[PDB]
Formats: C-alpha cells, sequence, structure tokens
C-alpha cells in the first residue's frame, strides 16, 4: 500500500520540422500515486495561531 | 517573362521565433508575350502583245 503505478517511464523527444529557427525538446511519461486501502498515512496539526 | 524581386522587411531584433515577422514575398507571375505577323502582298501584270 502506497504504491504508484506506471506504463511509461520518462522518454525524451524533439522537433525541427515544422519549426522555424528553433530545436525544442518535449518530455512525457504516465504515472500516478494510490491509496490502496484507506488509511496509514497521519501528520498533524500543527495549526495556526 | 519574370518580373524583378523584392523587398524583405527585416526583423524588430526580439523577434526570434514565433514568430519572426518577416516579410511576406507573392510569388511572382510569369508574364506572356505574343507575337502577330501580319501579311502583305502585290501583283504586276504585262501582256504578250505589249
Amino acid at each position: 500500500n502506497f504504491v504508484m503505478p506506471r506504463q511509461r517511464a520518462v522518454t525524451v523527444e524533439r522537433e525541427r520540422q515544422a519549426g522555424k529557427q528553433r530545436d525544442a525538446y518535449y518530455v512525457t511519461q504516465r504515472v500516478n500515486l494510490q491509496r490502496y486501502f484507506a488509511n496509514g498515512v497521519v501528520s498533524g496539526t500543527y495549526a495556526a495561531s | 517573362v519574370e518580373p524583378d524581386a523584392g523587398k524583405a522587411t527585416w526583423v524588430a531584433a526580439s523577434t526570434y521565433g514565433t514568430d519572426t515577422t518577416t516579410g511576406e514575398e507573392v510569388k511572382g507571375a510569369l508574364k506572356e508575350i505574343h507575337f502577330s505577323t501580319y501579311k502583305l502582298a502585290a501583283k504586276s501584270f504585262i501582256t504578250d502583245e505589249t
């Protein structure tokens, strides 16, 4: 529990056509974070005053 | 017969791509020139008895 699923890692790609006096880099992955059961994380408070 | 070209507008020194703000040069039309050949003629005669 707390496991992060992914089906594409970080990749890096680039163009030039149909640019215009430019080269440009793209980076795109696929991922998320999931609370499996109900609980097992606790924090605060630690409020305000 | 083609025509001259052209004028290109220089950039504003800050606009280096997206977008370049240079001229749009319109594709020069090839102009036809056609030639027309006119005719003339003359005739003459004499009779064999003259």
